[PDB]
This record gives structure tokens, C-alpha cells and sequence, in this order.
RNA sequence: UAGCUAGUAGGUGGGGUAACGGCUCACCUAGGCGACGAUCCCUAGCUGGUCUGAGAGGAUGACCAGCCACACUGGAACUG
RNA sequence: ACCCGCAGAAGAAGCACCGGCUAACUCCGUGCCAGCAGCCGCGGUAAUACGGAGGGUGCAAGCGUUAAUCGGAAUUACUGGGCGUAAAGCGCACGCAGGCGGUUUGUUAAGUCAGAUGUGAAAUCCCCGGGCUCAACCUGGGAACUGCAUCUGAUACUGGC
RNA sequence: GUACGGCCGCAAGGUUAAAACUCAAAUGAAUUGACGGGGGCCCGCACAAGCGGUGGAGCAUGUGGUUUAAUUCGAUGCAAC
RNA sequence: ACUAUGGUUUUUAUU
């Protein structure tokens, strides 16, 4: 599922941008997010004491479009090689192939990316996937299908890529909208929406 | 810097002609540094009265451990007051992880990486206890320094 | 009665080590002295000794060093009507590796240690740390 | 117990529920019923309750309740039989099922229509 | 369920089968089996497997591969 | 199968949950009635517990309810239970058949430990090469299955003599 | 220790000893109230005892019952009238 | 040496 309904109601909910239908109206100002403080207290009457990391593991979950089923999988596949799970858990959502449409700048959001992926327009090596959570590795090159190179949301997706953060891991050509992965994403850079005490205990708490 | 942790207040109310008044008991760990352990008990009025009623005893008891690594150099068994303890070392990132009673007294200690499990009695008040006696039966060297001559 | 001359053998050791006694005393046996030789080898003790006309009497001495027991952990393991068999590469890591388990084996008593080396296995004797 | 009390018998087995099979290991059965009668509740309250009786061909013999928004049984008239005790309605182990048979389904509900059983109207 | 049994337990002589044994008969012998549960009664495809939990352990063996039995209910076996 | 075109947002979203534990909650109506409940217990004029309503929480081609099995369960306890009372130690004496038994020597090899040759069907786990993106599946090579037998050492302890 | 069979006794009895049904319980310890026809030291006018009363008559001023058209609604043992 | 009986449910604070 994709949840459909309107979202910027989960960002401000959340006090924290979410990247969700984000460009153009949401760059510069009215997000209005973190910007109503209420009429008499914090409305935290109460509130519950799992809030935090119970919020925090919606957060790191939609803010990537990742369903519960697959990020438990994530945590538990991130173990191996002594790759720790509070370093190789962002890494492995930072190589998904939906987020790498979105880092190549193709897609405006990880949606947007997704819905390249899913309706057959992306390549791998010169092979053609559909699945959105394939991990992209230090040697694959990713690419758009002839049929969508020129589609008029991924032409003004790039348009937004170049006023984001450079993802120095990766390579990539525009007019062919090819790219390849040349390192892992790292810690030292790679860097979250998330508290430094929360998720590292993830499931069972 | 002083070591301290905060483990849990519990409302402890008092029986009265009439019904009830409500008090705060918490648990806290102080000693004398890291790896040097002290724990506290504290009863009061309001919650922030017992907590540093608690850490005033906390600083008046103390116990020197060998953890020579500032980690587990063996799996270990301790027990106290039918709370019973058992850790095991564990790879360090996100090895933290165990109840809130074992891990207070491993965060004054400076241990980041175990797993470790409660037996018997889970009463918050013995479990600190318990992992304190697991402590007391934790080594250091290589001992084939020591038995052995030379 | 008495069935196991091995069954009052550590308790003493175990229960005057904390009455901080320097010696401690037993009825003598071929598996006690031979034990004992082992200990002494390894330095767990410092010294024995063995005497009686009547009943031979075996005394051996604790190391407490500048004042903390030296000896950190005294275990049988095995028992006559439930022994402990390990072969070659079950053979145990007493205290994960800071301490040593003692076996009979067919060669006659000796470490975890000289059984791995000797390629063999056997029955289990002592626990120490 | 001692090595040689384990060695010549090993100590006695439990099972907590599965220990009857009156709906042949099943959640639900048919049954024909042979009675309806008001059962009255645990503690003095209003809450009286219509049950039906029925009869297995395996030799059990039990109540069920027939909530669901009213009642049109009769002896004879054919219903399902699910798991399901009622904690204040003395002797009542039994639950009806209004998904199928003559036992008549509820009103439509955008909250908890997963209950009983609900039909779409023409509209 | 504490005792059970009469080819049950041992010998002598025939016959039988491709071959064995009481296997099947006829006669001499009284032994044989029991608290490591004999005798009798209820239940029953077995294991590769399956689910569960960190595992131990537990609950269980459709299909699956192999093996043993069955052909409405029952007897005899014959062909090859 | 795969390729090319005609096609237009067009044909495509559920179900459970929101007094305390327990995520999200307020207002209406009912007024111990009706309708609820995992436990504490709900409903008589503010019902966060029923029915609705407006807003939230959860998962999603699924979501939910049950009679039950495994987990939580070390509360069946081997890894790993308990017997003064909370629940179990016989009111007592002797003792056959069972369990258990000091120590010096040799010897037997049932048992242990060590080394081999056979075997432990194929699927299959796990490593790993192909084939469909990942994988279910078809597999190509490995591994394990501590076992069991048959040969042969060690000669220490236990039984036996 | 309720039911069935077996064993043993002249008998009362001695022995083995469930299942269904049903509830969040049974139970050991320590802690603080309160209560007693319980304890010790003791105080109250409370008991006692030296007196005055209200209870009986007629009249007045409030509370129930009775009643009508209203005969108002509460207070109402110590703590009302 | 006056004392047997006594139906139902019952109040404060939590993130």
C-alpha cells in the first residue's frame, strides 16, 4: 500500500518535512510546519510514553515509503558481516532503487521515483526492474526505458536534483539518464530526521 | 564527571485515616566513578525529592569491580534477593539492549555491548542488586600471569 | 556413608578459602595427590605435603598473594553416577577461556590443555579459575 | 525429582484446553435445534438472554446464545454453532452464526460490519 | 491390568519350501515369559519432513521422496 | 512469450481500532435501559467502555472473529523445578529384589577416548556455480546428519574375576 | 476422600482415589488502622448520689400520621422538632 | 451478667 490520502497533515503531525510532495509551493516558506503552538500547553496532556521511538519508527519508515514487513527484514539482514544496525540500516534504505531515482534526480519524490520504478521504466545493468527495494551495489549502473525519457515531471524532477544535496557515492548523465554506483553511502555523510538514542532497539520495545 | 543514571519512580502511596495520601519511591545508581558502583534508594514526597534523596545515599556506598576492558570478559551468573542475572558479551553499536534495573548499572560502568536476560524475580529493586553480584563474579587477566612462575 | 572420596575433597578447599585459611587438610588418595600435583603445576596452590603412620594425611597451601584469593573459581563437574565424557574437540573452555578444566583420560591425569595437545579425549575431574 | 526416579519414570503431562473434541476440533458446526428458552444472568441485572439448544451426532449436547440484533428461531429451523463462551450467562459455551442458514443478518454499519453478517442494498 | 500360558517351553520322527524355522503334523517331555511391566485392552501410515522460539524444548507427520500394507465384505492361492 | 499500435483517469479500497494497561478522542443521544467487556469493570444528565458523528490510530487485497496447537512458559523445569509452613518427607523398626560402595596388583574389554574402511537414498537447510529482477521452483557442485557396523590403538576409570 | 472396582477387617473401619462442573482464586510472611463482653495509667460529668424536673390537667409553639383544594420542600441518632 | 441479627456497590495523581 502507498496509504493515497493527503499528506502534508502527517508532516505536521510529525513536526518534521517528509519530503512528500515536496518541490515548487513547498521550497521556500508555507510548509507551515512546527508553526501552530496551540491556545494552553504543549497538547502533550499525557500523550504516551512509547511516543518516542514508536513515532520515530513511522517516521523512518514513511519518510522512505517502507512498509513494516520489509524495514523488520531490513533490521534483521543489516546484522550481517558485522555491518551494525546503527550504520548499515540507513545505508541499505539509502540504496534502494527508489531512492536512488530520487538521488539521480529523476523522480521529485520517493513516490514519484517509485512510480518510475513500478510501471516498468527502469533499468539495471541494462535489464529491466520493477521492484523498488532492489539494492543498488558499487559496480550497477541505473537508467531510464526510452519510453519515459522525455516525460515532463522527470525533465522538472532534475530541475530540483541540482538544488539538493550532491550524493558524491554516484554518477550521472541527464540527456541520457544513465547513472552508476561508485562507493556505499557512509554514516559520515549520510545523515536523518532521526534521534541518536532511538531505533538502535528497534521491534521488541 | 560523576556517574549517575536514574532508574524508575514509582507512585508509593501512604494509608491514611479518610483514604489515601500519594508519595514517590526511585531507584538510582551514583557510587564514587565509572566501574565503582552505588546504588540508592529514596522515598518522598514529590518525584524530584526522591530522586535526589536517592542519589545522597548513592554517594555514600560504593563498589570497586574488576572490569579491567570496561566489558564483559566472560559470560556471568549473578543473583540477589530471588532476582537472578545472566550477561553475555555482545558486539558494540547497538548492543544496548537489557532492562532498564541491568543496564543502569552497565551504563555507570561504561558497558555498551551485551545481551542479558532476567530470571526469577524481576522486582526492579533486587534486579539492580543482582546484576551487582554478577559483577562481583566478573574476572580480569589471564591469570597464567599470576598462578604461574617465573 | 561415604561413597566418593572426591565428594568431601573441594568443599574444604571451597569453604576454607572462605574462612581465609592459609592450609587446608584431607584424608589422602592416588586421585588427590594426583590432582594436587596438577594444581601445583599450574600454581593454583603453592605447595603440599602428605604424612600419617596411621591414615596418610595430604595438607595443601592457598594463595592469597598480598591479601585476594588467587583461585577465583573451584568446581568439580562429573559425578560417579553421572560422569562427564569429552572428546577431542568438545573438550571445555573453563570461564570462557580464563580458567582450566582437569581430566583423567587413559595416559593418567592432566589438563584440557595437554588432552587437546595429546589429540584425546576423556572423563571430566576438576573446574578451576 | 532424582536421576534414577526421572531414569525409571519421567514426570506426569498436562494439556490445558484441547483435552474435549465436542465440535470435532473445529471453530463451527450445523445444528438442528431441539429447544429455545431465556437463560438469566450472573449478578441481579436486566441483561436476560434467548439461547438455543442443540444435539451432535457425535453425542454432545450444548447451548448457544443467538445474539444479532433480534430473533426469528424455532425448533427444527436449521443454524451454525461457533466456539464461544458467555462469561456472565451460566452454562453457555456456545456462540450463533448469521452468515448463513435461517438466522437472520443485521443492519448495515460503517463501523464493526465484519460482525454477524451484512448485505449491500439496491441503492 | 500382577501374574500369564498348552505349539505356551524343550526333545524324537515324518512331510514341506528354491531355501530357513516347529514351518506343518503326529508323539514324548514341563518348561517358557513378569516389575527393564509379561498377560490383556484403547488409540495408530512411518520417516524424509512441517510449524513454533534465540535455541533447548514443545505440538505434529496431508501434499512431498522412499518404504510397508489395502482393492465393495471375505476365503483360496494360481499364472508369470 | 515478446514486439507495435488503438485507448482514456478512465474500470480499481477495504476492515479493525481511539476509559487505565494502550498508539488515537471529542461532541451528541440513551439515563442502569438499550447496547458492551482481555482484566480493572461500563450505562441514572459531561459514558472518553453502547449507537452515531466529526477528527485521529493501525494494517492493506486484504483486514478481522473464533474451538485449538508453538511462543510469552524456567508456571513441567533435561539445558532448568519443588518437599519446616505456602504444595509434596512414609508415625516407627528390620530388610529381600533394585540403586550406591575404601584400596594394592594383574586380567577381561561391556562402557569411554583415539584412528580407519563401509554406510548414513534423492529432494532440502548451509556454503556456492547456473537459470527468471529478488525469491518460490528446476538444479550443478560442496557440507552436515556427532549415528551404526567392521578392523585397530590408548590402558585410565567403572562393572566383572 | 465425593464415585467405581480390587485388596484387608467381626464391625466402626484400613488402602488406591478420580472425572465433569466452577473461580481468579487458595496460601506463607511482615506492615498500619479499627474494633473487644481485652490489658495498664488515666481523663470526661458520662456512671454513681445530694437535689430539681419533663413525663399527669388546661393552654401555646414546632415535628410525624390522618385528610383536602393547597394543607410546602428540605433538616430530622450523637448533631433536629 | 442487657446484646442476637445487619441485603447490593463504595474516594483523590498522572504523561
Amino acid at each position: 500500500a502507498r496509504y493515497l490520502g493527503p499528506k502534508l497533515k502527517l508532516s505536521r503531525r510529525e513536526g518534521t518535512d517528509l519530503f512528500l510532495k515536496s518541490g515548487v509551493r513547498a521550497i521556500d516558506t508555507k510548509c507551515k510546519i512546527e508553526q501552530a503552538p496551540g491556545q494552553h500547553g504543549a497538547r502533550k496532556p499525557r500523550l504516551s510514553d512509547y511516543g518516542v521511538q514508536l513515532r520515530e519508527k513511522q517516521k523512518v519508515r514513511r519518510i522512505y515509503g517502507v512498509l513494516e514487513r520489509q524495514f523488520r527484514n531490513y533490521y534483521k539482514e543489516a546484522a550481517r558481516l558485522k555491518g551494525n544496525t546503527g550504520e548499515n540500516l540507513l545505508a541499505l534504505l539509502e540504496g534502494r532503487l527508489d531512492n536512488v531515482v530520487y538521488r539521480m534526480g529523476f523522480g521529485a519524490t520517493r513516490a514519484e521515483a517509485r512510480q518510475l520504478v513500478s510501471h516498468k521504466a527502469i533499468m539495471v545493468n541494462g535489464r529491466v526492474v520493477n521492484i523498488a527495494s532492489y539494492q543498488v551495489s558499487p559496480n550497477d549502473v541505473v537508467s531510464i526505458r526510452e519510453k519515459a525519457k522525455k516525460q515532463s515531471r522527470v525533465k522538472a524532477a532534475l530541475e530540483l536534483a541540482e538544488q539538493r544535496e550532491k550524493p558524491t557515492w554516484l554518477e550521472v548523465d541527464a540527456g541520457k539518464m544513465e547513472g552508476t554506483f561508485k562507493r556505499k553511502p557512509e554514516r559520515s555523510d549520510l545523515s536523518a530526521d532521526i534521534n541518536e538514542h532511538l531505533i538502535v532497539e528497534l521491534y521488541s520495545k | 564527571e560523576l556517574q549517575e543514571k536514574l532508574i524508575a519512580v514509582n507512585r508509593v502511596s501512604k494509608t491514611v485515616k479518610g483514604g489515601r495520601i500519594f508519595s514517590f519511591t526511585a531507584l538510582t545508581v551514583v557510587g564514587d566513578g565509572n566501574g565503582r558502583v552505588g546504588f540508592g534508594y529514596g522515598k518522598a514526597r514529590e518525584v524530584p525529592a526522591a530522586i535526589q534523596k536517592a542519589m545522597e545515599k548513592a554517594r555514600r556506598n560504593m563498589i570497586n569491580v574488576a572490569l579491567n576492558n570496561g566489558t564483559l570478559q566472560h559470560p556471568v551468573k549473578g543473583v540477589h534477593t530471588g532476582s537472578r542475572v545472566f550477561m553475555q558479551p555482545a558486539s558494540e553499536g547497538t548492543g544496548i539492549i537489557a532492562g532498564g534495573a541491568m543496564r543502569a548499572v552497565l551504563e555507570v560502568a561504561g558497558v555498551h555491548n551485551v545481551l542479558a536476560k532476567a530470571y526469577g524475580s524481576t522486582n526492579p529493586i533486587n534486579v539492580v542488586r543482582a546484576t551487582i553480584d554478577g559483577l562481583e563474579n566478573m574476572n580480569s587477566p589471564e591469570m597464567v600471569a599470576a598462578k604461574r612462575g617465573k | 556413608s561415604m561413597q566418593d572420596p572426591i565428594a568431601d575433597m573441594l568443599t574444604r578447599i571451597r569453604n576454607g578459602q572462605a574462612a581465609n585459611k592459609a592450609a587446608v587438610t584431607m584424608p589422602s588418595s592416588k586421585l588427590k595427590v594426583a590432582i594436587a600435583n596438577v594444581l601445583k603445576e599450574e600454581g593454583f596452590i603453592e605447595d603440599f605435603k602428605v604424612e600419617g603412620d596411621t591414615k596418610p594425611e595430604l595438607e595443601l597451601t592457598l594463595k592469597y598473594f598480598q591479601g585476594k584469593a588467587v583461585v577465583e573459581s573451584i568446581q568439580r563437574v562429573s559425578r560417579p553416577g553421572l560422569r562427564i565424557y569429552k572428546r577431542k574437540d568438545e573438550l571445555p573452555k573453563v570461564m570462557a577461556g580464563l580458567g582450566i578444566a582437569v581430566v583423567s583420560t587413559s595416559k593418567g591425569v592432566m589438563t584440557d590443555r595437554a588432552a587437546r595437545q595429546a589429540g584425546l579425549g576423556g572423563e571430566i575431574i576438576c573446574y578451576v579459575a | 525429582a532424582t536421576v534414577n526416579q526421572l531414569v525409571r519414570k519421567p514426570r506426569a503431562r498436562k494439556v490445558a484446553k484441547s483435552n474435549v473434541p465436542a465440535l470435532e476440533a473445529c471453530p463451527q458446526k450445523r445444528g438442528v435445534c431441539t429447544r429455545v428458552y431465556t437463560t438469566t444472568p450472573k449478578k441481579p441485572n436486566s441483561a436476560l438472554r434467548k439461547v438455543c439448544r442443540v444435539r451432535l451426532t457425535n453425542g454432545f449436547e450444548v447451548t448457544s446464545y443467538i445474539g444479532g440484533e433480534g430473533h426469528n428461531l424455532q425448533e427444527h429451523s436449521v443454524i451454525l454453532i461457533r466456539g464461544g463462551r458467555v462469561k456472565d450467562l451460566p452454562g453457555v459455551r456456545y456462540h450463533t452464526v448469521r452468515g448463513a442458514l435461517d438466522c437472520s443478518g443485521v443492519k448495515d454499519r460503517k463501523q464493526a460490519r465484519s460482525k454477524y453478517g451484512v448485505k449491500r442494498p439496491k441503492a
